[PDB]
């Protein structure tokens, strides 16, 4: 409140959620194509065959194992929820961006309590107690 | 009667030439669109200077009188035209109200279809006159338009003018202090002006220093709610303080036995004591004696004694001597006053008045224990080297002044901590809650909003503090409830503008302010400094980001032109400025199913553009010449600061060499200067606009657009590679890229026909190479046309190259700022060093010079530190540019969206000021159709899969085709491979698979 | 000041006595005894390498 | 001379500490640059006005050092992230990014340690001894065009 | 004046290709810094001794 202020971000978090939703919905229904041009639909188990060729594993390996592969994927997204639900320190990078700015502002504000060699840290004391020619020095 | 002033009354502010420039100046000016009084005469006030005009061709208007008495009683100006000359005199005159036509003198001087204009102003004892003549058609009002008045006369006559009158259709207005922005043309006449306070657009024009502004949102101001009222809250004590018993009593103590009186529970008046001539000194410390009546205290202690007149010098903080060492000491941070007087008749007597005597901070001890002058067994008994601790003052009234008795009162103050209980004589007011107000609680001054609170102060606690020491809550001294303080509401003020090119309308955003606080405060209908009255422009609307004034709220959601914050945007529409919640784009349900695929049947080649910075302007600074201006006295002080004026040059040398590295890393990718063949049979692709034009330095045509669309002690330095050397590298890179593919990046360049090189660029993106040859003319036409569109895009707007323009603009802004910081005072007596050297003795002059050295050194360190950060930011772009040239130009990158949008084919560099431009060429698929699809086909119970490409059907027949361009082929064995039987695969279908 | 004074083409108005740069630095003058306009340049300086 | 980069990282830290230590000997306008002179020649009311100049000058010296180290640390982190990337892509893989893992067509690379850094030995194929030939984009056989697989 | 390197007319035509017939494996050093000297300073003992 000492002349410090915080402005809002332009994209609100319910707008950010529409972008992350659109990127995800493109990636599911149309693979990479929606980066290269207008989105082209493809069945998802047919996208995964192209992704298998992309690592040099022959695409028949997917269909011959599709039910297993789906279960392994679904199981991993289960473990993701338990990991993120369990361990609050997992977001340590983001939480440091919050904490570093809190310490930066707290230090900037606390410095208003410093004297720097003046009679008082509180400017209205000097303006109450001293006449102009001395108050300038302080 | 009144008339509009329009834009009339601007005058040349100084006898200075300036040209092709916009200049900002503060002076007494007639504000635009003000009201000017009209006349067809009485005496008028002069005020802070006058704008005057008349329509004339009769020449009945003949002169002026200026002064205070207008005749007789004092010297007064007479200004008259007699057709032989203009005439001036300042006399104690002898003329009535109108001595003129039928239709001492300590200074004197000699020299409708039309209008005369004049300005009269009076500053520093000089009376100044400015003028213009014009033709006109309009008689009924002032001519709406512009023409700057020019100076005529400037005279040292010094008269304290408060009135004037005309001597016998004419008009009068008053000047006021304002900031104006003025436009000077190529011949240095003033030709246009802006009155910065007039409206939000005028604030914006002055903020940007421009007569036009582009579409956007700009901060111009800060808004704060003003204090509406004042409050004084003091303890309601009736009793008055007992100063007669302190100052005027019989028994002022002997100094080693000094008396202390506490004062409490009373109202004081220190001004009565301070105004008294009775005191030979009234010295004070952590308070000025003028301020004492405004303050309040928990305690005052009056310390009292008599002492010898020359010894009074010991009664201060930090002193030494026997009275301080053994009788009475002030602490070295004493808060109060010492008051003393020559009590010669009061405390001396003709016997040498032996009643007075002398022997840690506020110690007192009357002990008789002996001064031993050695380690003797004096045992408290008198003898040689064994002496009684007190000695007597010989106070006879006949003593010389330094040997007379003086009385001393020391006043020591204990501040407001606990409830103040000695206080100044101030009037208390009523208390007022919820308003923005000034307040004064027992001398604790501030500004804010006062409210109730739930803060459970313990009974000894008097006020709360925030982390910043600032008082957060107060007990009212007259009623022990706890009030919260809160600061008055404030925020940044921003102007939304459609572009002055397009419209004159604006809207104003009060960032973070609640609209209920706004339109009867510093915005409109109250004390409104600069953020002037329009309590509504038509609409006032509360957004999440702040109060928005003068824009029309809309329930639709368009794309965003002028972003405000929190999803709000504004734009100019069917007309008014609207505001709305933005849309992220067109919503699109993709036509997914578990069995359907869209395959493109056609494409476009596209040529994009990407622009990157690569180097700042190089610089070095002669920091001795900058800081000291080549003065020897300053140069000698600057030695005391050690290595600072050397590690600055070392830092800037690091920046300077790194620019030549950046430029060499980006362009020197190639070992030999390849040159183009004379023939141009590149399969119909037309590079003529990007290859060198030898008739031009030998830059390409597009490079010649790029080099035109971008446009002390401080020394600039040249780049190592010249602009013609950079053009040789961009030519060599381009000639290798055309004649040899990527091969010149892997040692020796191999020639290959350009149409075959493009067949391999296609073969890299999974399009089968025959698709190029079969479409070769079409592809060449799409490419040639796309290069054509780059010329039009770069021709279209100045905004096309904003990245490179920001390297130029920041370097100019930094250097101009570093130069303008020479003019700043930094609290010194002047910023012009020769003043300090000429006006002062060296002992004082050094302290003033040392502020300018400190200010300029702190300014120069500030500049160099921003160049380090700004150079690191440019180096990230130089490394990115060197990478894009390595992967896109010297190769074909498969990194999605690295070398332009779409599947990448190739790219061409072109040079530009401080940077590089890439023309990335990409394939984009463009005309899709839906098809039914299945992941495998079962033939003889064997499950088949395609080798490359995907199975599709048109609804009756099954084909395989490549993933990126529809080209159906019959499913022969050689398109496919088997793996196992049908049953494990989902969605497999039956068809013939043909055997050749 | 100090500088190389030079003859110049600048077109000052009759009342104007001296000219200023974009950065407010004084850089041209009317000679008060012969009302032509001079152009002012600082005397040369530079790093020695 | 190949190690000029790593030796320059050693040199800049040596010059930074030498500059910081030299500035202890600067007066900044105090009666002496040695703090115990001030404290032994002067009584406190005088001494604090002198000491405050050394405190100010030494503090401004120290902030200048820390700011240049903050910038230089970020400038080294950009190199550490690039080295971490080259080790993931060139050592642990085979990068197709042109001129990324050494000039030529990249085969593999090996790390070697060095004081304050890392050295990569990039192994690369470079073609040589080229011959001219006549060429055509396609061939007619039985009236149909042919192209190479 | 520095030389940017030898000039080279690539022998282009719509029908000529050059193809290599031998190769060199080549080993190239690249050197990258990774860490500074970890340094710490007592700001009381430096300033006030
Ligand atoms: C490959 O490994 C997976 C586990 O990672 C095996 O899948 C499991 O197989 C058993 C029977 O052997 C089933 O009971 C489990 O339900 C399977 N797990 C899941 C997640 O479905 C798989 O059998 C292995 N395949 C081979 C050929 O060894
Ligand atoms: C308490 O008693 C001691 C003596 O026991 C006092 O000491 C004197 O302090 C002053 C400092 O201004 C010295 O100049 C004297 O020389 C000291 N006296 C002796 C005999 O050494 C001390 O000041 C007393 N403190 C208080 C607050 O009364
Ligand atoms: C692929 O798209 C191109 C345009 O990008 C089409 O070319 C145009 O074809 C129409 C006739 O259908 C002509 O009027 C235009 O003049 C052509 N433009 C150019 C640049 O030549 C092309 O026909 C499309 N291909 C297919 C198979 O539909
Ligand atoms: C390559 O394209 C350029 C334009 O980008 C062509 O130049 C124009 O040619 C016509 C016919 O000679 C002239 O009327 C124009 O004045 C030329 N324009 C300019 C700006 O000079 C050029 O002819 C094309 N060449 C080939 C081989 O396709
Ligand atoms: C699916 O593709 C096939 C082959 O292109 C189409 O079959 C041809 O259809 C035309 C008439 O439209 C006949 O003249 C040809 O003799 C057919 N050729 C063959 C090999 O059968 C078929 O029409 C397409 N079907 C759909 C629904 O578009
Ligand atoms: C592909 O065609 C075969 C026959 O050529 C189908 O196989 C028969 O399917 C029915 C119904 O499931 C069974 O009663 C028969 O015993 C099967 N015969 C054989 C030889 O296997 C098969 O179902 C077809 N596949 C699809 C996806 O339609
Ligand atoms: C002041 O000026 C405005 C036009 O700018 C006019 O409408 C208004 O009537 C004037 N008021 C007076 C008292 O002259
Ligand atoms: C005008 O005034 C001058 C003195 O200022 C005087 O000599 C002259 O005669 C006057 N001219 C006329 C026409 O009266
Ligand atoms: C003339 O000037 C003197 C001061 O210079 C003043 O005392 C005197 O009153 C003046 N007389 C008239 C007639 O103005
Ligand atoms: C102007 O007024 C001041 C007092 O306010 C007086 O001393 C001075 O002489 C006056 N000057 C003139 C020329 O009227
Ligand atoms: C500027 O002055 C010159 C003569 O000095 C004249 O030829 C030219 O027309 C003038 N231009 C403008 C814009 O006033
Ligand atoms: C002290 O006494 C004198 C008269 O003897 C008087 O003028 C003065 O105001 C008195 N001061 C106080 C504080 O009583
Ligand atoms: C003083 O304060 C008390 C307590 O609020 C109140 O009752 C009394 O009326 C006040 N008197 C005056 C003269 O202000
Ligand atoms: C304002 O900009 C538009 C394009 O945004 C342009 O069409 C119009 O001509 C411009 N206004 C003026 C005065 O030229
Ligand atoms: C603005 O202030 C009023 C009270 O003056 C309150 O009713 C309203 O809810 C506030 N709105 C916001 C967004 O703060
Ligand atoms: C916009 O929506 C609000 C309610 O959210 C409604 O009061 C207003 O009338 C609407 N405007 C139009 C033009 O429908
Ligand atoms: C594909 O089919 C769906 C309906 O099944 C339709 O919405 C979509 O527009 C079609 N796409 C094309 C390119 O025709
Ligand atoms: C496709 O979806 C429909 C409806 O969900 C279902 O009847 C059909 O069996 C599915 N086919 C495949 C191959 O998954
Ligand atoms: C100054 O006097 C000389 C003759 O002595 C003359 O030529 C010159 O023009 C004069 N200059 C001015 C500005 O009066
Ligand atoms: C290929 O032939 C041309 C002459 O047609 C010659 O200049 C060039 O050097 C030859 N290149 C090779 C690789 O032999
Ligand atoms: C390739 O070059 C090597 C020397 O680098 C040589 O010994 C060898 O015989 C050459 N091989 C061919 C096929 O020319």
């Amino acid at each position: 409140f000492n002349g410090l202020t915080v402005l809002p971000p332009l994209l609100t978090d319910e707008m950010i959620a529409q972008y992350t939703s659109a990127l995800l919905a493109g990636t599911i229904t149309s693979g990479w194509t929606f980066g290269a041009g207008a989105a082209l639909q493809i069945p998802f188990a047919m996208q995964m065959a192209y992704r298998f060729n992309g690592i040099g594993v022959t695409q028949n390996v997917l269909y011959e194992n599709q039910k297993l592969i789906a279960n392994q994927f679904n199981s991993a997204i289960g473990k993701i929820q338990d990991s993120l639900s369990s361990t609050a320190s997992a977001l340590g990078k983001l939480q440091n961006v919050v904490n570093q700015n809190a310490q930066a502002l707290n230090t900037l504000v606390k410095q208003l309590s410093s004297n720097f060699g003046a009679i008082s840290s509180v400017l209205n004391d000097i303006l109450s107690r001293l006449d102009k020619v001395e108050a300038e020095v302080q | 009667a009144y008339t509009n002033s329009f834009t009339r009354g601007v005058y040349y502010p100084d006898k200075v030439f300036r040209s092709s420039v916009l200049h900002s100046t503060q002076d007494l000016f007639l504000p635009f669109f003000s009201n000017v009084t009209w006349f067809h005469n009485p005496v008028l006030p002069f005020n802070d200077g006058v704008y005057f005009a008349s329509t004339e061709k009769s020449n009945i208007i003949r002169g002026w009188i200026f002064g205070t008495t207008l005749d007789s009683k004092t010297q007064s100006l007479l200004i008259v035209n007699n057709a032989t000359n203009v005439v001036i005199k300042v006399c104690e005159f002898q003329f009535c109200n109108d001595p003129f036509l039928d239709v001492n003198c300590t200074f004197e001087y000699v020299s409708f279809k039309n209008l005369r204009e004049f300005v009269f102003k009076n500053i520093d004892g000089y009376f100044k006159i400015y003028s213009k003549h014009t033709p006109i058609n309009l008689v009924r009002d002032l001519p709406q338009g512009f023409s700057a008045l020019e100076p005529l006369v400037d005279l040292p006559i010094g008269i304290n003018i408060t009135r004037f009158q005309t001597l016998l259709a004419y008009y009068v207005g008053y000047l006021q202090p304002r900031t104006f922005l003025l436009k000077y043309n190529e011949n240095g006449t003033i030709t246009d002006a802006v009155d910065c306070a007039l409206d939000p657009l005028s604030e914006t024009k002055c903020t940007l220093k421009s007569f036009t502004v582009e579409k956007g949102i700009y901060q111009t101001s800060n808004f704060r709610v003003q204090p509406t009222e004042s409050i004084v809250r003091f303890p309601n004590i009736t009793n008055l303080c007992p100063f007669g018993e302190v100052f005027n009593a019989t028994r002022f103590a002997s100094v080693y036995a000094w008396n202390r009186k506490r004062i409490s529970n009373c109202v004081a008046d220190y001004s009565v004591l301070y105004n008294s001539a009775s005191f030979s000194t009234f010295k004070c410390y952590g308070v000025s004696p003028t301020k004492l009546n405004d303050l309040c205290f928990t305690n005052v202690y009056a310390d009292s004694f008599v002492i010898r007149g020359d010894e009074v010098r010991q009664i201060a903080p930090g002193q030494t001597g026997k009275i301080a060492d053994y009788n009475y000491k002030l602490p070295d941070d004493f808060t109060g006053c010492v008051i003393a007087w020559n009590s010669n008749n009061l405390d001396s007597k003709v016997g040498g008045n032996y009643n007075y005597r002398y022997r840690k901070p506020f110690e007192r001890d009357i002990s008789t224990e002996i001064y031993q002058a050695g380690s003797k067994p004096c045992n408290g008994v008198e003898g040689f080297n064994c002496y009684f601790p007190l000695q007597s003052y010989g106070f006879q009234p006949t003593n010389g002044v330094g040997y007379q008795p003086y009385r001393v009162v020391v006043l020591s103050f204990e501040l407001l901590h606990a409830p103040a209980t000695v206080c100044g004589p101030k009037k208390s007011t009523n208390l007022v809650k919820n308003k923005c107000v000034n307040f004064n609680f027992n001398g604790l001054t501030g500004t804010g909003v006062l409210t109730e609170s739930n803060k459970k102060f313990l009974p000894f606690q008097q006020f709360g503090r925030d982390i910043a020491d600032t008082t957060d809550a107060v007990r009212d001294p007259q009623t022990l409830e706890i009030l919260d303080i809160t600061p008055c509401s404030f925020g940044g003020v921003s102007v939304i503008t459609p572009g002055t090119n397009t419209s004159n309308q604006v809207a104003v955003l009060y960032q973070g302010v609640n609209c209920t606080e706004v339109p009867v405060a510093i915005h409109a209908d109250q004390l409104t400094p600069t953020w002037r009255v329009y309590s509504t422009g038509s609409n006032v609307f509360q957004t999440r980001a702040g109060c928005l004034i003068g824009a029309e709220h809309v329930n639709n959601s368009y794309e965003c032109d002028i972003p405000i914050g929190a999803g709000i945007c504004a734009s100019y529409q069917t007309q008014s400025i609207i505001a709305y919640t933005m849309s992220l784009g067109a919503e699109n349900s993709v036509a997914y199913s578990n069995n359907s695929i869209a395959i493109p049947t056609n494409f476009t080649i596209s040529v994009t553009t990407e622009i990157l910075p690569v180097s700042m302007t190089k610089t070095s600074v002669d920091c001795t010449m900058y800081i000291c201006g080549d003065s020897t006295e300053c140069s000698n002080l600057l030695l005391q600061y050690g290595s600072f004026c050397t590690q600055l040059n070392r830092a800037l040398t690091g920046i300077a060499v790194e620019q030549d590295k950046n430029t060499q890393e980006v362009f020197a990718q190639v070992k030999q200067i390849y040159k183009t063949p004379p023939i141009k049979d590149f399969g119909g692709f037309n590079f003529s606009q990007i290859l060198p034009d030898p008739s031009k330095s030998k830059r390409s045509f597009i490079e010649d657009l790029l080099f035109n669309k971008v446009t002390n002690g401080l020394t600039v330095l040249p780049p190592l590679l010249t602009d013609e050397m950079i053009a040789q590298y961009t030519s060599a890179l381009l000639a290798g890229t055309i004649t040899s593919g990527w091969t010149f990046g892997a040692g020796a360049a191999l020639q290959i026909p350009f149409a075959m090189q493009m067949a391999y660029r296609f073969n890299g993106i999974g399009v089968t190479q025959n698709v190029l040859y079969e479409n070769q003319k079409l592809i060449a036409n799409q490419f040639n046309s796309a290069i054509g569109k780059i010329q039009d895009s770069l021709s279209s707007t100045a905004s096309a190259l904003g990245k490179l323009q920001n390297v130029v603009n920041q370097n100019a802004q930094a250097l101009n700022t570093l130069v303008k910081q020479l003019s700043s005072n930094f609290g010194a007596i002047s910023s012009v060093l020769n003043d300090i050297l000429s006006r002062l003795d060296k002992v004082e002059a050094e302290v003033q010079i040392d502020r300018l050295i400190t200010g300029r050194l702190q300014s120069l360190q500030t500049y160099v530190t921003q160049q380090l950060i700004r150079a690191a930011e440019i180096r990230a772009s130089a490394n990115l540019a060197a990478t894009k040239m390595s992967e896109c130009v010297l190769g074909q990158s498969k990194r999605v969206d690295f070398c332009g949008k779409g599947y990448h084919l190739m790219s061409f560099p072109q040079s530009a000021p401080h940077g590089v431009v890439f023309l990335h060429v990409t394939y984009v698929p463009a005309q899709e159709k839906n098809f039914t699809t299945a992941p495998a086909i079962c033939h003889d119970g064997k499950a088949h899969f395609p080798r490359e490409g995907v199975f599709v059907s048109n609804g009756t027949h099954w084909f395989v085709t490549q993933r990126n361009f529809y080209e159906p082929q019959i499913i022969t064995t050689d398109n496919t491979f088997v793996s196992g039987n049908c049953d494990v695969v989902i969605g497999i279908v039956n068809n013939t698979v043909y055997d050749p």
